């Protein structure tokens, strides 16, 4: 029913770093 | 159902059709094919070079089609025969065309438009002249070969399962007559070897245009889900009407379309005015009839008060003129051909135009109205032949007590004096003698340079026309007494005429004027051209000031057609407004010396009376007046142009003697034989005995002109001012003869066009007829001619400047060419060029065109622009290197590059084009790309382009190549007058100061300014640009082999610069339910993707947000006369970045004066820069052209109301930063509206977690300070913004 | 200079991003 | 009089089917014809013009001198009007041009109602812009009460130890004494019986002059005591003129520590004088017809409105927005095109 | 969920019906 | 849950720039999901007094 | 025509950035080509004491501009002479500059400085300041030249 | 059934200025079939008193 | 002449009006010059030559 | 490097 | 720095004038 919020570059970097480790 | 897969399949099949056996793959971003050419091989062979197998490399390649060169396959371009796979349809249009063929015996060489002349296998001397005419007047130009268009037409016909008539006649022609001609890809103007008829390229262009319109109308019809279009209560079929037009116009295309374009427009203007109920859209603005603050409430139906008036004689004659015009054209078309067809549907519809109601709120009528105005787009650019004719003074109207000529002259003289005083009031004055030698660069854009100049470059001699080079070489000779006292009325001195094409009409003639005439004209006429540029005046007839009356210059100031012309909608929506538009015929012809010229001269003469104390090197002002205008200078002048030739027999030339055979100086066309005089031509000319053509050469047929010229420095002002006088006379006479019946509320003057918004106080037929008769009688006695067939007088329909409005709604007409072009162009920058066409296509689709077909056309064009134009470079093992070797074994091969169509949808900076698949008005950018891929709804749209990214090679771009390899030998002799005293000071020194002139100013330094200005002037000249284009191929090879498949999406920027990626530092939330009430808007003919945007977001109802800091810099730079055409804000900021901002006002004034900026602009710019440095952040915002197209100008976006309504942001941000936020906000909200997402307010969120805040503070601090460069420029950190950023987000 | 990311890396964590979207919703 | 000046005038017999001194009583004897006469007068005699903004340097030197601070006036100075707001300004000026027959009211749309800055600015402006005196009124009672509440909210929203405030017993709005000299604010509460808080405070608004073209309506209207008989030049007309309400408002503003706003109004005073001189000229010279309301019915509109009597015509009520008041204070009406029916009206009347 | 032109067309037909 | 007018605090709390306090720091923050749950707990506790 | 040192106005007229005014606005402007002719007219009128007098222009614009009028009214009382021996100004110009100085003296005042008005109501008829300065002496009077260099 | 005159609720002064009634949304609405039946019930009950 | 006299593009001077509404019935200037002498009266021709 | 006050140390070499 | 350069070039300008 909606697209939802948009994450910044910093949140994406944190997600990538958490997935990496 | 996604467009991205359908278009990909479409273009894939088009590519395989164009190049059979292609290895094209959708999942790869590029493809490379080889092509073989033998033309260079032959010319090498005639020097005795030895080659291996000659035609074998042809025969083995065309037949077996499997030979490879360095593994890369080599193909040949597909034959003409198989473009439509050999199908036939025996269309009647084909026999209509072949019946219209004409042998050479019926030649009329003075024809404006060429007829369908046949081409014989053998040669004759008249056919050489025919070829010479056809090579010039039948060029297509454009940017894409016609065969690609034909393949696209065939494939899209297969896709949509419909058969255009144009493709039918195309296939019928090719099935028997094979190729029409040959066209080269490196230069499309090389059309040659006409096969059947000299008019074939016109046939192909018109048929492709007709097929495009047929596809567009069907897809637009399917968009609205309608079964047929509607006229009144009757159903009509658009494709039937288009075919009906096409079959009739085919005998003689250009002439028929030109003579027929007017009744179609008249029918559209006259539709539905007389209906008893009328549907109107409410609109309200200010008291003045030209208010631009309109807003729309809703639709209503109302009774028509004007219904009884339409039994008038005037309307009956207006209709009857058009019936005669349609019927005579039909008779001529039938007589030229061998057909008896006509236009039955249009003549049926024309019979009851008044009483059939118009329905703006029903699309079935609006589409028809838009289509009728766009029908005429099939005969573009209308190239024609023109003849030189003298003034024929005998038919001029002498002033007698029965006319108004002397009154017109007196009133126009009074208007010049009043306008000159008004211009003086606005601190605009004539040039001062101190400014005599510097203001000569300030000529108007309609001016032209008479004498071309010759330049030596280092080695080569070249010619140039532009003002800069000619002046910089020989400006001191302009004012010399030798050149002033000469008159252009003999053989030894004369001037030549030029010509430029127009999109539909006949070619327009222009005049070239020597600078010694233009400069004295400029001296007086500069302040008025400056003054009349302003906008927003009051147009009431009782207002004293005449500045606001002239609309010349008051167009496209806002930049949107819909926004600036809203007064048309407002007046058409008002039942109390009667609009009148007078259409003159041959206006520029009728500006005589009896009525126009003498009064203008007197106005200038007693204009300069207070300035009679000034002198100019001994000459006084009233002598300068005669220098600018006078006998032998402007009036009573000889002019050269096209030659005149006559029809004789061959052997009559043989009985002639050698006195009649003497060849003069003047050049003659290819197929014509010379003859001495026009008298002997009259003796020898025989009409029935066509064997040869003869042309005079002694100069007895030059044109004698004593009439207003289009090349002058004050043409528009004089024309509008004369129209003001004419309208004053019209108002006076209509008031005198019929008092009180008609009251003028607003008068509008632009060019030769005149408009009146008036109130009519009667409905009696006999009063209205007498009023119209009085108007026509007055304009007839005034000396001009006003056609009662084009003159418009209506209550409810309003037209101005090719803009039409009916009952408060916008009826767009589309005339944007897609196939052909005005002149041949070479693509210096592919990416910017594709940007330009996509911007124009935005306008086209905004004018009622289909969005999907626009996407398909751009999908086609994005693939073939870069092809065929790279040369002398070969690729082996994925490595580019110079063309083979000295072995000359594979010298005949070239490489062609094909780009993936989906490169249309990858952003700039990633070597692509910034278009958005959801809607063309949204610009792709890296942040927009990542936002789109994070949206779950767009995944199916975004799926293919996901695997096409990081595969695009660099684009061809010759513009960034800047080197010193263009040393000129000719010098700037007039430099001693061009240099400001700031520049002149630093060249009298014995080089002592030379060694202390070390400021970081670059090329603008004393001792080198003249050379750099000359160098820039040469780089303005394309014929000088062509010299450095040879070396760019090596740099393109370097760009190719230095490329790496990697996407960087650097959301940061250069620390001096800020961009719209900055908003990606924070997270974005959508909350709140905003109001869902739909808005009203006048343009009811849009694609649904644009209709949803115009309905969710209303029209703009205010001015856009305040101009940027760079905008203020550019506005300030627009004050310098000599440097406006040489300085942009980028040039200033580039010098500033090395100079530094930490300087006083005097430092910056001195720096700017050294850089050829005059001291007042220097002081203003320095003070403004100091204020900006002390007060605000001063970072320049870079935008990717976003919110800059035609459609976004009309939306309620990028305004303070938009920000107050849709946006909530933290208060810590700065004005440039909030602007960078705001542009991204506009893009995001437009995208959400396009996808049908719910309407919600948007907020920027900063969380409570410490680590995100730490990164935000670090990023902002590094952004506002350019790191180590703080050492270079010594910027004080004590500026308010940077000092305040210490604890903003703690 | 500046932050560093790539679409190539983002394609694997797209589903994690969608999960975060659903959680916030 | 060109028809009477030819050389055949000595032996010409004249016939007239109409007479110019038309009795104005026969027009007003039609039962319940007030709104028709008002519409006819508006359609016949109303001219057209444009709106002129003042020089923007006045607000730069008097309202935004301190960059580091921000207030309501500083917020609303940078705004720009829209089309509907311009229409509301047009409605306000139309209501001003007719002293009693047309009155105004505020819209109930939320948003602007919850915004403090617009409410405070409108509360300050409306006490100088409108008239609610003892002879005629331009406002309803609800609008006056709302304006009083807004001014009460503005006058003490941010006060410190330097500004001493002493409250009153009743607890009604503006019942307090402010400033070092203890200025009394009770004079600014609306009272339609005497009009203390508005332009009618202690001034002559109407007079009567005996010789008039129409004998039924010979009143003479003068807003804020301007006897505009001569032609108006905007650069010199209002150099040294003032009236009571403006001076009292300035005294309250300087008493309450609002120095910047007081300076802004002191600089803006001549423009405010010139606009009303133009309005009185327009009312007294252009809108004089038999369709104008008679003197006997004009003097009873305010008593009927205050006493709740409905034996005569109920005045027309219009709706305007909050920001429209501030936008109207910064616009002046300059007529540029007089109506086309001025010279033809008496014959139609007869 | 995926984007379609169907809902946009539905909305514009609704507003044209309102106009009618 | 509805927020007050955003321009209420712009004229009284952060009207004077170059001065920073506790209120200026906390103004403009946006709660997380857990803080919204805490606000829900606040209101539920308020609705049942004892 | 020579200009003074810009450091003067840098240190004494715009010493603080946060506050603006009339002088701070006018100190950033630069003369156009038309206004140097007016300056030449000023000096030519100054060289001949009574044979040449000057008057102010009548066009709108600058007359509605407050800051220019204020600074001109301040400057004119020191730049020109209207004494008891000879005069350079028409009485209309003197009255206009007196009105401008009156507007300058009290356009923005606070409780720190108090003003006491006179009975006449003419311009500059008030006492200002802690010392009760009399401002009546600056009104023009050609019989004595109190307001100017004479 | 006869509706009241539309000029009662709103009056027009000029081409761009009109007055608004207090029940515009109810005046602009239109009945449905069941509401029409209820109106008929109302009138039938009115025309027979007890 | 009345319209020309009352139009003042410079600083306004004092004017005193008379009992009647006739044109030129006022005293203008500091010297209080009587303007009634210029109104037309054909018996003696005060307003014009003679 | 976050504080502006640390920059003047770099300015003073 | 530009200070001495500014003085020298303005002196050149003055003597050229």
């Amino acid at each position: 029913s909606d697209s939802g919020p948009l994450l910044s570059v910093f949140a994406l970097q944190e997600i990538m770093q958490k997935v990496r480790q | 159902v996604a467009i991205t897969v359908q278009g990909a399949q479409l273009i894939k099949r088009v590519v395989e059709r164009f190049y059979p056996g292609i290895a094209f793959n959708i999942n790869e971003g590029a493809c490379y094919i080889y092509k073989f050419s033998d033309h260079i091989r032959r010319i090498r062979m005639k020097h005795g070079t030895k080659y291996r197998r000659q035609a074998e490399e042809i025969i083995r390649n065309i037949s077996l089609r499997k030979e490879r060169l360095y593994g890369i396959p080599v193909l040949d371009e597909v034959e003409w025969k198989y473009v439509f796979d050999g199908q036939t349809f025996q269309s009647y249009a084909f026999e209509v065309y072949v019946n219209s063929i004409l042998p050479w015996s019926e030649l009329d060489p003075e024809e404006e438009f060429l007829r369908n002349y046949r081409v014989s296998r053998e040669m004759t001397e008249v056919e050489k002249f025919i070829e010479f005419r056809a090579k010039n007047e039948m060029q297509i130009y454009g940017d894409i070969p016609i065969k690609v268009w034909c393949c696209f037409i065939n494939e899209l016909s297969a896709e949509l399962k419909h058969v255009p008539l144009g493709m039918q006649v195309m296939a019928d022609f090719v099935n028997r007559f094979d190729s029409p001609f040959h066209q080269g890809n490196r230069d499309l103007s090389n059309l040659e070897d006409f096969q059947v008829a000299y008019t074939t390229p016109l046939l192909f262009e018109m048929c492709c245009m007709e097929s495009i319109l047929e596809f567009n109308i069907k897809m637009r019809m399917r968009e609205e889900e309608i079964s047929a279009l509607e006229f009144g209560d009757m159903k009509v079929d658009p494709v039937g009407l288009l075919r009906e037009f096409f079959i009739l116009c085919l005998p003689h295309p250009k002439k028929i379309n030109n003579v027929l374009r007017a009744p179609y427009s008249w029918f559209v203007k006259m539709w539905g005015v007389g209906a008893d109920p009328i549907v109107v859209l409410q609109s309200t603005a200010g008291d003045d009839r030209n208010s631009k603050d309109v807003f729309y409430d809703k639709f209503r139906t109302e009774p028509n008060r004007y219904k009884a008036l339409f039994r008038s004689s005037f309307y009956n004659e207006s209709r009857r003129m058009n019936e005669e015009k349609i019927l005579e054209a039909v008779k001529y078309s039938q007589k030229l051909g061998s057909h008896d067809r006509r236009l039955p549907l249009f003549e049926k519809m024309l019979k009851t135009v008044y009483t059939t109601p118009f329905y703006p709120h029903k699309s079935s009528n609006m589409i028809l109205a838009s289509f009728l105005l766009s029908i005429q787009t099939i005969t573009g650019y209308g190239r024609a032949w023109v003849k030189n004719v003298s003034t024929e003074f005998d038919k001029q109207l002498k002033p007698n007590p029965s006319n108004l000529v002397q009154d017109v002259s007196d009133l126009t003289r009074e208007f010049f004096k009043q306008a000159y005083v008004e211009a003086k009031e606005r601190r605009e004055e004539i040039v001062k003698p101190e400014d005599l030698y510097t203001s000569m660069l300030r000529l108007a854009r309609n001016t032209s340079s008479g004498f071309s100049t010759e330049i030596y470059v280092k080695l080569i001699k070249i010619n140039s026309r532009i003002k800069a080079l000619v002046i910089f070489t020989k400006g001191h000779t302009v004012f010399t007494d030798e050149e002033l006292h000469k008159k252009y009325n003999s053989v030894e001195l004369y001037q030549t005429k030029g010509s430029r094409d127009v999109p539909i009409k006949a070619t327009r003639t222009i005049y070239s004027i020597n600078l010694s005439v233009l400069v004295p004209q400029l001296i007086v006429t500069l302040p008025l051209n400056e003054y009349f540029s302003r906008v927003g005046g009051i147009t009431s007839p009782d207002y004293k000031k005449i500045g606001g009356k002239v609309i010349v210059g008051d167009l496209e100031a806002t930049g949107s057609r819909v926004m600036d012309a809203a007064d048309c909608f407002r007046n058409s929506a008002d039942r109390d407004i009667f609009t009148i538009a007078i259409d003159y015929s041959e206006y520029d012809t009728h500006l005589t010396r009896h009525n126009f010229r003498t009064g203008m001269l007197q106005g200038i003469r007693e204009a300069m009376a207070p300035y009679r104390d000034l002198r100019y090197e001994g000459y006084t002002l009233e002598q300068i007046i005669d220098f600018g205008y006078g006998e032998g200078r402007v009036a009573n002048t000889l002019w050269n142009g096209k030659r005149r030739l006559f029809k004789t027999t061959f052997d009559a030339y043989i009985r002639l003697d050698e006195s009649e055979r003497d060849k003069g100086s003047f050049k003659v066309p290819k197929g014509v034989l010379p003859v001495s005089s026009v008298d002997v031509a009259n003796r020898i000319a025989v009409d029935k005995g066509f064997d040869t053509l003869i042309a005079a050469t002694d100069g007895s047929d030059l044109a004698l002109i004593d009439t207003h010229l289009s090349g002058e420095n004050s043409t528009l002002i004089a024309n509008s001012m004369h129209n003001m006088a004419i309208g004053t006379l019209m108002q006076r006479e209509v008031g005198r003869e019929q008092p009180g019946v008609l009251t003028f509320l607003s008068e509008q003057y632009v060019g030769d066009d005149t408009l009146f918004y008036t109130k009519l106080h009667t409905t009696d037929t006999k009063v209205f007829d007498k009023v119209a008769a009085s108007i026509f009688d007055t304009v007839a006695k005034c000396g001009h001619e006003a056609s009662p067939s084009k003159t418009m007088m209506t209550p409810y329909s309003v037209e101005k400047t090719q803009t039409h409005a009916k009952q408060g709604c916008y009826v767009p007409q589309d005339r944007m060419m897609i196939i052909s072009s005005e002149r041949r162009k070479d693509i210096e920058d592919v990416q910017g060029y594709v940007r330009s066409q996509v911007q124009t296509m935005i306008t086209k689709v905004s004018r009622g065109f289909c969005h999907d077909l626009a996407q398909l056309i751009l999908m086609l064009k994005t693939t073939f622009i870069g092809a065929w134009k790279m040369k002398r470079t070969i690729k082996e093992d994925a490595m580019y290197r110079d063309r083979k070797f000295d072995s000359n074994d594979e010298d005949g091969f070239t490489l062609i590059q094909i780009r993936n169509p989906l490169a249309l949808y990858v952003p700039i900076g990633w070597n692509g084009y910034g278009a958005h698949p959801a809607a063309l008005n949204i610009v792709m950018t890296e942040e927009m790309y990542v936002d789109s891929i994070m949206i779950s709804k767009l995944d199916e749209i975004m799926a293919p382009i996901r695997r096409i990214v990081h595969d695009i090679p660099p684009c061809w771009n010759e513009t960034q190549g800047d080197k010193r390899g263009l040393i000129s030998a000719t010098k700037m002799s007039f430099f001693s007058k061009m240099a400001r005293p700031a520049v002149q000071a630093a060249l009298s020194d014995p080089q002592i100061i030379n060694l202390v002139e070390e400021l970081p100013l670059g090329e603008f330094s004393p001792g080198r300014i003249s050379r750099t200005m000359m160098h820039s002037a040469l780089l303005k000249e394309s014929s000088a640009r062509t010299l450095l284009s040879s070396g760019y191929e090596l740099e393109y090879q370097k760009a190719l082999n230095s490329w790496i498949t990697q996407v960087s999406m650097r959301l940061g920027e250069e620390s001096g610069v800020i961009s719209t990626s900055y908003a990606k530092l924070f997270d974005v939330y959508f909350e709140g339910e905003l109001d869902g009430a739909p808005h009203m808007f006048p343009d009811q003919n849009l694609s649904p993707q644009f209709y949803i945007q115009k309905m969710m977001i209303g029209p703009r109802v205010s001015s856009r947000v305040r101009n940027s800091y760079v905008d203020r810099i550019d506005v300030i730079l627009r004050k310098d006369v000599v440097m406006r055409g040489f300085i942009t804000a980028n040039t200033i900021l580039n010098v500033i970045e090395k100079l530094g901002t930490n300087h006083s006002v005097g430092d910056l004034v001195t720096v700017f004066t050294l850089m050829n900026i005059e001291t007042r602009v220097a002081e203003e710019l320095a003070e403004y820069m100091t204020s900006e440095k002390i007060r605000f952040d001063a970072l320049k915002l870079l935008k990717k052209g976003i919110a800059g197209d035609e459609f976004t100008m009309s939306l309620n976006v990028a305004t303070q109301d938009f920000i107050d309504t849709y946006l909530a942001y933290p208060y810590q941000l700065t004005k440039t930063e909030v602007d960078a936020i705001s542009l991204y906000c506009t893009q995001m909200i437009m995208l959400r509206a396009a996808l049908g997402l719910p309407k919600k307010k948007m907020k920027i969120v900063v969380t409570d977690d410490a680590k995100k805040r730490y990164k935000i503070r670090l990023q902002r601090f590094r952004t506002h300070v350019p790191k180590i460069k703080v050492l270079k420029k010594l910027i004080d950190p004590n500026r308010m913004t940077v000092r305040n950023l210490e604890n903003q987000f703690v | 200079s500046g932050p560093l990311l790539s679409v190539f890396a983002l394609q694997e964590i797209m589903q994690k991003v969608r999960q975060v979207q659903a959680d916030y919703m | 009089q060109e028809v009477l000046t030819d050389f055949r005038r000595q032996d010409t017999i004249w016939v007239l089917a109409l007479q110019l001194p038309v009795n104005p009583q026969v027009v007003w004897d039609v039962p319940r014809s007030s709104i028709a006469n008002l519409i006819m007068n508006i359609a016949t005699c109303l001219p057209t013009g444009e709106y002129i903004a003042p020089n923007p340097r006045i607000s730069s030197i008097t309202l935004t001198q301190r960059i580091t601070t921000t207030g309501p006036f500083a917020i609303l100075t940078g705004s720009t009007p829209t089309a509907q707001q311009l229409n509301d300004v047009r409605k306000i000026y139309l209501a001003l041009m007719f002293p009693g027959q047309i009155i105004l009211d505020l819209k109930i749309d939320p948003g602007e109602r919850m915004d403090p800055a617009v409410r405070m600015v409108a509360g300050v402006v409306g006490h100088l812009l409108f008239t609610a005196g003892g002879r005629f009124t331009n406002l309803t009672q609800n609008m006056a009460r709302q304006l009083d509440i807004a001014l009460n909210d503005y006058l003490l929203y941010m006060y410190n130890t330097r500004v001493q405030v002493n409250y009153g017993p009743t607890g009604e709005p503006l019942d307090f004494q402010i400033g070092r000299n203890q200025y009394d604010c009770n004079v600014f509460r609306a009272d339609f019986a005497t009009g203390t808080g508005y332009n009618g405070w202690a001034t002559i608004d109407v007079e009567y002059r005996e010789p008039a073209p129409y004998v039924h309506a010979q009143r003479y209207i003068r807003y804020c005591g301007i006897d505009s008989r001569e032609l108006i030049n905007p650069t010199t007309y209002g150099i040294g003129m003032t009236y009571h309400c403006y001076n009292e408002m300035l005294r309250m503003l300087v008493a309450a520590g609002k120095d910047s706003e007081a300076a802004y109004f002191r600089s803006m005073l001549p423009f405010h004088m010139v606009r009303f001189a133009r309005i009185n000229q327009i009312i007294n010279e252009d809108l004089h017809s038999v369709f104008s309301l008679p003197d006997d019915m004009f003097n009873a509109l305010l008593p009927d409105l205050i006493a709740g009597a409905h034996q005569n015509a109920d005045p027309v009520v219009l709706d305007v927005s909050w920001i429209s008041l501030w936008f109207a204070f910064n616009r002046s009406f300059e007529p540029t095109h007089r109506n086309e029916m001025l010279e033809v009206a008496p014959l139609i009347e007869s």
